[PDB]
């Protein structure tokens, strides 16, 4: 299901499915499908690039948003082997809102982290749309302090609309539960690398992501509050979301001028739902070239080299 | 016309033998089964799957290798000094158990090897007196724990227990901060502490040692708990929900990690240890 | 009325062992909980619970008779 | 010999082992499903015994029922037959412990060559050619799964090596759909058979199966009878078979016999087996071992004059071979053709109850079915109801005879496969005889405007 | 302003470790990004009667 903007690549991939039942549909029907497969894909290549051209941020957003695109789960497993999920806060539930295990990176052995929003409407809402209630980041600090332990590296995901706005999420300590992730993940021992794929921000996103390197995709937007409660509070409106979004900064390059972010994957063309392996190729990369880099400072180093980064926070 | 016949009755003279110890039967689904075959696969009834006892001995043989077994603390043994009264005499139980099950008392412990990596084993025989935490269970979890910690190798025990050994009082219930402490000394060192929770897993083993391992492996439709499920419902006199304490209800409600088959749990344990360590990965 | 039949195939016993009294006989009612025979099938004896609560009507096998599948065993009026 | 045995199987199979075993004098026992109480062979049957309800796996495959019915009566064997639990290598190792005596391979066999993959490596360690391939089950390295279908050559095929019944067999036609057509072919072989292992082996597109029958009784003796060639199929599913296969000559006939002998003999085979194959340009690629009674068994007894079940149940009796292999003679040629309750066409089961019936009865024909007039077939199992056969002292004189069978025989209540055996045989390169197994699939056609 | 939190919550670590506590009183109103990074986070959290704290609105 493309986008309202992805339309002319849309129609063209209408005419190119109906390709394999003129193959052997009926009536002995079988043309020369090469010839019209291979202009019908040349056409729609050169579309899509008249298309993805001229996209800005409100559109980033939307495509941070396509309902077609890798989760966690599909970067895991597209970049990641011997994957076992660990659930449970040992307290009160394991929460859907987020996957979180151990997995082998190239023999290596780490930790993942991340936000899963479930593909159709069942997964959908069987995972809260990706929103965690606390017990998921009391979840996500057990995994971490775990890690820590046995000088394991962390990789961290971060794919969240935010941290539920609903009754049970409010009594049970949220601010509490993120307050804590945000106080232990800046003493672990092992380096830390987080991602910034899909949608992600609103504080909560945050719980999961303070680390030694950032990184974020060319259509994920990081927003301190999302575009719509932005217009809604300062716009008095909904409408102006994306001049909401053109105002805060919520794109990629904007955010890495401001020091925020260590480096920009690439995404392959139309965005990373068109060749979600090549994505996770260039994830794969990225993640062991941080890693690389990092392994060389010790401990010790590393606490203080995080620190020293997290005050750099702020232009003051 | 043979199309028309007279559905006669059988002979009952007739008879054939049939060697007792062949066949066995799964109570969770009724199907009859092939003792070896049950025997081959774990234990667990290939027809509805349903997890069924295993022996203390052959579990840890199941895990280990084969050739590198060695028993641990193996000269403890149960030394009542209560000399509990109750409808039988403690001692009577005692040695009743320890001669039908053949095991001094319920834990035994047997350091080993797990493809090519040192490890420690243990677990819970339930058949003695409803594998009981005695001061006896107690002292092999120490004497397993300080064989972890000298020789580096992760430590690794099954949980199956009805609740403390009420017989021995508060000699039993003390052994649940011993144990404590121990897994504290070992975590404290890096070296990580696996328990796989097996029904029954309730009353103070489970809220002792297994639910204390940096993580809790619960086989499918085990018992896991504090309280009996009697003890609750005449407690809130009212109907407990449909699945309690049960492994795919605790990994629902946050306190059990992952649902482990039996036939797995080796390759489970070893990939997970050979990360864990950071050790290479096992071969298949 | 009601015939309850042996779901399995193996030897008709109906004294839980070699010298033991019947679990039911002809004459007292049973009840939906209750054993009605013991049918052995490679040493391990198995038991027949009634599934309506009824009078004994009649017994229609007799200890050491082999039988069969959904073989009539009992009916209770 | 055996004092008495279980007939554990259902029908055609089912009557044909009574009427060997009531021959021999052996007592027989019928065990039946609810649904099958008024079969034939039931009711010619001394003692009857019901293990379960319609359903295969309830009732037929209940292992437990069956034992219990073995140990009531008092039989010191069983007879599986073909189809239900032939190759259950674990029925066999059941039954071989129970206290019973399995009519069959011992169940090690059942085990080695139930497992396409091993039996091929071990075909290849006996000295008997196998078709090009994976020579080892498939693992996930794709790279070493695309290195071999190069290697072997394309098109190939997947088949799952615990697959049974001509399905859970896939074609690859390229390397774009090759990831996920095995994972699709894993996923029907762990449905329906509960094994996930799947292999890959070089296609042919110009087959003539062939399979050669054996005998061995398990103390170093192995003989090969008469060959075989089921050519015709439909869905990789028999229907027509002619014993022996036309331009075998004899010398290709005793040169693959003696191999399969010597493979019977290394295996230590008991029982009766056959080693199907793969035939083109004079040569030989084992493909399978049918480690039971085949369906088309009779097709060699009318041109050796042995009858296969009595062998058997004399090997199963602790006699060893009474047949030489010198003295066994191939003697003219047959031909035989299946009867199904399918739609002529559809190729959709149409059970019911048969209003009327006539057998063929002549010189040379064989009628071997339990059907009959008021018989409602049930609509639970196979949709067999009769191996026919005409034995002639040629391929032309048994295929008249066929034809003259065909036009005499009369079952009215269900649709049935008549009107296409007769249009078979009726077809001209059927009777020059040699065709490729896909000739009947190529016949059907295609798409037409 | 975002960021900022993590800082905060450094700091706050840093000091926790040393000894020296950090009593955070609740005043109405403590809500988003302020309730969940340095609000909740010291030794003690007194909330002030009738105070509105949480962290959605
Ligand atoms: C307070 C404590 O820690 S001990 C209190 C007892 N335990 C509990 O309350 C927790 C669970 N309660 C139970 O009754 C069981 O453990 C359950 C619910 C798991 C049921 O498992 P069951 O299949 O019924 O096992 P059961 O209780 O019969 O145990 C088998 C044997 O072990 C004995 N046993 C079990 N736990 C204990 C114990 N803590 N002390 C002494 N004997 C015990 C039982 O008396 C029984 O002996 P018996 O068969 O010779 O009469
Ligand atoms: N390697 C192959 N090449 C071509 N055809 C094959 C091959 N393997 C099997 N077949 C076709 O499928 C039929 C059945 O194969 P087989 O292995 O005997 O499967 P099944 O166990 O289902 O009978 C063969 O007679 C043949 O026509
Ligand atoms: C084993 O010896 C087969 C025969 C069955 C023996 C058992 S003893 C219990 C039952 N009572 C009886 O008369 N026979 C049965
Ligand atoms: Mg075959
Ligand atoms: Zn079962």
């Amino acid at each position: 299901n493309f986008l309202d903007f992805e339309q002319p690549i849309a129609e063209l991939e209408a005419k190119i499915d109906s390709l394999t039942a003129v193959s052997r549909q009926d009536e002995k029907l079988d043309i020369n499908i090469d010839e019209e497969v291979h202009r019908l894909r040349e056409k729609s290549v050169e579309l899509t690039r008249k298309i993805f051209a001229d996209l800005g941020a409100w559109q980033i957003a939307q495509l941070a948003r396509h309902p077609q695109r890798p989760y966690t789960l599909d970067y895991v497993r597209l970049a990641f082997d011997e994957f076992d999920e660990l659930a449970g806060d040992r307290a009160y539930a394991d929460d859907k809102a987020i996957v979180g295990g151990i997995a082998r990176l190239d023999g290596r052995p780490v930790m993942i982290i991340g936000h899963q929003k479930g593909r159709e409407t069942k997964e959908k809402i069987r995972r809260n749309f990706g929103m965690p209630a606390p017990e998921g980041y009391r979840k996500a600090l057990r995994l971490m302090q775990m890690a820590e332990r046995f000088k394991m590296p962390i990789i961290t995901f971060i794919d969240t609309p935010g941290a539920y706005p609903g009754v049970g999420a409010e009594e049970r300590g949220q601010s509490e539960a993120i307050a804590r992730n945000l106080r232990e993940m800046s003493r672990l021992g092992v380096p830390v690398v987080c991602t910034v794929i899909g949608e992600g921000g609103s504080g909560g996103a945050l719980a999961i992501g303070v680390g030694d390197k950032v990184n974020m995709l060319q259509y994920s937007t990081y927003s301190v509050i999302s575009p719509e409660g932005c217009a809604s509070i300062l716009w008095k409106s909904a409408d102006k979301a994306p001049l909401a979004a053109e105002a805060m900064g919520i794109i990629a390059p904007r955010l890495k001028e401001l020091k925020l972010i260590d480096s920009i994957i690439p995404e392959p063309l139309g965005g990373a739902h068109r060749n979600p392996e090549a994505m996770a190729a260039s994830l794969k990369a990225q993640l062991l070239a941080d890693l690389a880099d990092l392994d060389v400072l010790s401990t010790e180093d590393l606490k203080n080299r995080r620190y020293q980064r997290l005050m750099s926070y702020g232009y003051a | 016309s043979w199309i028309e016949r007279i559905k006669s009755n059988i002979t009952p003279t007739r008879k054939a033998s049939i060697p007792e110890g062949v066949w066995t039967k799964c109570d969770s689904c009724g199907q009859v089964l092939y003792r070896a075959e049950l025997e081959r696969n774990l234990e667990v009834c290939p027809k509805c799957d349903h997890h069924m006892r295993m022996t203390a001995r052959n579990r840890l043989h199941s895990l280990l290798d084969e050739g590198s077994l060695v028993e641990l603390g193996s000269e403890l043994e149960p030394k009542d000094v209560l000399k509990f009264r109750d409808s039988k005499k403690y001692k009577d139980r005692l040695a009743s158990a320890q001669k039908e099950t053949g095991e001094k008392d319920a834990l035994v412990v047997m350091k080993g090897t797990l493809y090519g990596m040192p490890v420690v084993a243990a677990a819970f025989e339930f058949a003695f007196m409803g594998g009981s935490m005695g001061s006896v269970v107690g002292a092999r979890f120490v004497r397993a724990v300080e064989q972890a910690l000298e020789d580096n190798c992760p430590l690794i025990c099954f949980s199956a227990s009805g609740g403390a050994r009420m017989q021995e009082a508060l000699m039993s219930l003390m052994q649940m901060a011993k144990t404590s402490a121990a897994l504290a000394k070992m975590q404290e060192r890096g070296l990580p502490y696996i328990s796989v929770l097996t029904d029954p897993t309730m009353g103070g083993v489970s809220a002792s040692f297994a639910m204390l391992g940096d993580l809790n492996i619960a086989e499918p439709k085990a018992l896991i708990g504090f309280a009996g499920p009697r003890v609750i419902e005449q407690t809130v006199r009212e109907k407990l929900p449909p699945g309690f304490q049960r492994s795919e209800f605790l990994i629902e409600k946050g306190a059990i990690d992952m649902i482990v088959r039996r036939p797995e749990m080796r390759l489970k344990l070893a990939s997970i240890l050979a990360k864990l360590m950071n050790l290479p990965a096992p071969n298949p | 009325g009601h015939i309850v039949r042996s779901p399995m195939v193996g030897t008709f016993y109906r004294t839980p062992s070699p010298d033991a009294k019947a679990f039911i006989e002809v004459g007292q009612k049973v009840n939906v909980g209750d054993t009605l025979c013991i049918v052995e099938a490679m040493k391990m004896m198995n038991q027949i619970e009634a599934d309506k609560s009824g009078t004994v009507k009649a017994i229609l096998v007799e200890s050491g008779q082999p039988v069969e599948f959904d073989e009539p065993l009992v009916v209770i009026e | 010999m055996l004092d008495k045995i279980v007939i554990a199987n259902r029908g055609e199979i089912a009557l044909r082992i009574l009427r060997a075993c009531k021959e021999l004098g052996i007592k027989t026992v019928a065990v039946h499903s609810s649904a099958d109480r008024d079969l034939k062979h039931v009711l010619l049957a001394d003692e009857t015994v019901c293990i379960g309800p319609a359903p295969s796996v309830k009732s037929y495959l209940n292992i437990p029922a069956i034992i219990s019915a073995a140990e009531i009566t008092g039989a010191v064997a069983i007879h599986p037959g073909y189809g239900f639990l032939s190759e259950n290598a674990n029925f066999a190792e059941q039954v071989e412990r129970s206290g019973f005596i399995f009519i069959g391979p011992k169940a090690e066999t059942i085990r080695l060559m139930g497992d396409k993959v091993s039996a091929i490596a071990a075909m290849k360690k006996a000295g008997v050619p196998c078709v090009p391939g994976s020579d080892g089950p498939l693992g996930d390295d794709m790279d070493k799964n695309r290195a071999i279908a190069k290697r072997i050559g394309y098109p190939v095929i997947i088949k799952a090596s615990g697959g049974g019944g001509g399905r859970g067999m896939r074609v690859v036609r390229g390397d774009a759909e090759l990831a996920q057509s095995i994972s699709m072919t894993r996923a029907e072989a762990k449905a329906a058979f509960s094994n996930d292992m799947v292999y890959m082996e070089k296609y042919l597109e110009n087959p003539r199966h062939v399979e050669i029958q054996v005998l061995a009784d398990g103390q170093g003796n192995a003989i090969y009878l008469a060959e075989r060639d089921c050519s015709m199929q439909r869905r990789h599913q028999k229907v027509v078979e002619e014993a022996p296969a036309p331009g075998i000559t004899p010398e290709l006939r005793r040169y693959i016999g003696e191999r399969c002998a010597k493979a019977c003999v290394d295996i230590g085979y008991r029982g009766a087996g056959t080693f199907e194959f793969l035939f083109e340009n004079g040569e030989f690629y084992f493909i399978e071992m049918n480690t039971r009674i085949q369906v088309e068994h009779p097709v060699t007894e009318m041109i050796t004059g042995v009858d296969l079940i009595k062998e058997q149940l004399r090997i199963a009796a602790g006699q060893p071979l009474s047949i030489k292999q010198e003295e066994v003679h191939v003697r003219g040629h047959a031909v035989e053709c299946r009867i199904n309750a399918e739609d002529p066409n559809t190729f959709l089961p149409s059970p019911g109850k048969i209003t009327r019936f006539h057998a063929p009865g002549g010189f040379g024909v064989r009628w071997e079915s339990h059907i009959y007039a008021g018989y409602t077939v049930p609509p639970y199992y196979d949709s067999m109801i009769g191996k026919l056969i005409c034995y002639g002292e040629n391929r032309d004189v048994a295929i008249a005879r066929m034809k003259n069978a065909l036009q005499e025989l009369i079952i009215d209540g269900i649709k049935t496969n008549v009107d296409l055996q007769i249009r078979i045989m009726n077809d001209e390169n059927f009777q020059h005889g040699g065709t490729n197994i896909h000739y009947l699939e190529k016949k059907l056609g295609l798409q037409e405007k």
